DNA sequence: TGAAAGTACTTGAGTAG
């Protein structure tokens, strides 16, 4: 029943996008896991809910987002579909792809459940369903370890560009005019992501709408069912229609996937949905403090950052940069890019960037100072003699360090030893161990560390010359 | 100091926004930003906004009606 | 050439799935 299901069992077989077929054919074959990418409204329910509906056993599909398994399973049951909501036939494939991923925003779960009921069920279809980026895709050939049934061009309806607030003098009223010149769903950084957003967009005259953490679940869905029927064209979304006048971000996003997924909700039919970028240079500084201070508390996060920077900051066509980092070919598209549109004005744009990139006096340098430097960034093996050797009080002071500091000392001793004529070596052992922890206990620090240790031992040559023994 | 902060007529009804007086030497301008942009508020017309006050509403700003 | 200090006002501004 590869295609013999049609739309009369749930809702779908119609070939949406001709491989759409082969997305059954994929996985009615068993061709091990194709990696499904597709653009928003692709009717993936066909793609991996099929074989659910005609699995000899269960088709487990990890769908975190319960509100999303439940909506699935009760849009399904308006198709007369036999799966069951277990979030809180089918029971509710590696779907959600982004969620293994931390650059789909969406690397927020738990256990394996479903991921072990799924590599029990391995005979049964194993699939993975928007990320399929060379960093992402690896990502998921290695973190989650799997056809790219990446679109082509990726997708045509929305006109890329980029627009620096830094050269606008008023980039509230910059984008309040490009929503105007165009629903909408406006995402953007943390720190009341909606509120204070929404807040002035209607005071511009823009009814925008919040969603935050914040808010209630009422809200939420009153939100929602409102924003469905066009009855709130603006709505501000921290993370979480055909049309999609404008999915323009206010701020950059976390991961240059989670970009793309934001931006990525439009144009369900196809219809030209703009979509813009702001930029600030001091938006990119604060997302890398928040970044470096979270894998702190992870190379790779870092790494793709830096991407999607150099990406906001590339002379070239946002779907070409794309494809760089999608691993597509060369998009060849038409109109549609900011470069395509006009290469000299996003030249220019850059240029004007790059030429205004130039107690509160406290903090703005401590601001400067942590913003230019960030960018800039084993026990004992046998008998050291090192009293609480294992021990990390004073950072970055490597064992090796502490075993040269007290091969130095214990130098210093013999010289001792040699002008004052001490006991012996063996208690001198106990003798190094005791300066050696006073020394560790005097200082925290390592270059303190150094520094107190090169006292005591001009200390010690000191006494040496005088010609006393190295009293207590 | 209160009422500075609302932009927004939420409470009661006239869900429309409220503009930015500026004072220009003798003239007031009512500055809307988006919902035309600037207009001279004629003598006039605060006159029409501040007859219809009611007591209560006036009372409260520490201007007693009588 | 060679007034100046307290209180206003007047603006833009400002953390998660
Ligand atoms: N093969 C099809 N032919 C015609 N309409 C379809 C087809 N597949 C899905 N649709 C509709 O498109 C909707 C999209 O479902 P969904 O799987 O969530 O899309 P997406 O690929 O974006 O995940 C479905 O609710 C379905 O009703």
């Amino acid at each position: 029943r590869v295609r013999s299901t049609l739309k009369k069992v749930f809702g779908f077989d119609s070939f949406k996008t001709p491989l759409q077929e082969s997305a059954t054919m994929a996985v009615v074959k068993g061709n091990k896991d194709v990696f499904v990418c597709m653009p928003t409204g692709a009717g993936k329910s066909l793609c991996y809910q099929l074989p659910a509906l005609l699995a000899k056993g269960i088709t487990i599909v990890v769908s975190p987002l319960i509100a999303l398994i439940q909506d699935q399973v009760d849009h399904l049951l308006t198709l007369k579909v036999r799966v069951s909501s277990l979030n809180s036939k089918i029971l509710y494939v590696v779907d959600e792809a982004h969620c293994v991923s931390q650059w789909g925003h969406d690397f927020r779960p738990d256990y394996l459940r479903l991921g072990a009921l799924r590599s029990r069920l391995g005979h049964a279809p194993c699939v993975a369903l928007a990320t399929a980026t060379p960093q992402v895709q690896e990502d998921v050939f290695a973190a989650l370890h799997l056809a790219i049934f990446k679109t082509p061009c990726f997708r045509a309806n929305l006109f890329y560009d980029v627009q620096f607030k830094e050269l606008i003098s008023d980039p509230y009223g910059n984008l309040k005019d490009f929503c105007l010149k165009a629903c909408g769903i406006v995402y953007c950084r943390t720190r009341e992501a909606c509120e204070q957003l929404a807040i002035e967009l209607s005071c511009r005259g823009v009814n925008a709408k919040a969603y935050h953490a914040g808010l209630k679940a009422s809200e939420r869905t009153l939100v929602q069912n409102d924003w469905m029927e066009e009855k709130v064209p603006v709505i501000v979304a921290t993370i979480s229609k055909a049309n999609v006048r404008f999915v323009a971000h206010w701020n950059i996003a976390k991961s240059m996937a989670g970009y793309y997924q934001e931006s990525g909700r439009a144009g369900r039919d196809g219809k030209p949905s703009w979509c813009r970028l702001y930029y600030s240079r001091n938006d990119r500084d604060q997302v890398s403090f928040l970044i470096r201070k979270e894998v702190a508390k992870d190379k790779a996060t870092i790494m793709a950052f830096d991407a999607l920077v150099t990406f906001c900051e590339e002379l070239g066509c946002r779907h070409a940069a794309i494809a760089k980092y999608f691993g597509d070919a060369l998009p060849a598209c038409a109109k549609g890019c900011d470069h395509c549109q006009n290469p000299t004005a996003v030249r220019r744009r850059l240029e004007a960037l790059e030429r205004s990139s130039s107690e509160a006096h406290k903090r703005e340098w401590n601001l400067f100072y942590q913003k230019q430097m960030q960018l800039r960034k084993v026990p004992p093996d046998e008998n050291c003699p090192l009293k609480e050797a294992s021990s990390r009080r004073i950072p970055r002071l490597t064992v090796k360090a502490r075993e040269h500091c007290l091969r130095l000392l214990e130098e210093a001793l013999s010289s001792n030893r040699q002008s004052t004529r001490t006991a012996d070596e063996a208690d001198l052992r106990a003798k190094a161990v005791e300066l050696e922890h006073e020394t560790f206990r005097n200082a925290k620090v390592a270059n303190l560390y150094k520094a107190s240790v090169l006292k005591k031992v001009a200390d010690i040559h000191r006494a040496s010359k005088d010609g006393q023994p190295y009293d207590m | 100091d209160l009422c500075k902060g609302k932009n927004i007529c939420e409470h009661g009804g006239c869900g429309r926004y409220q503009p930015r007086i500026r004072r220009s030497g003798l003239e007031l301008y009512a500055e809307w930003k988006h919902v035309e942009k600037k207009i001279l508020l004629s003598p006039e017309r605060v006159h029409e906004i501040f007859k219809r006050i009611s007591d209560e509403e006036c009372f409260v700003l520490g201007m007693e009606p009588r």
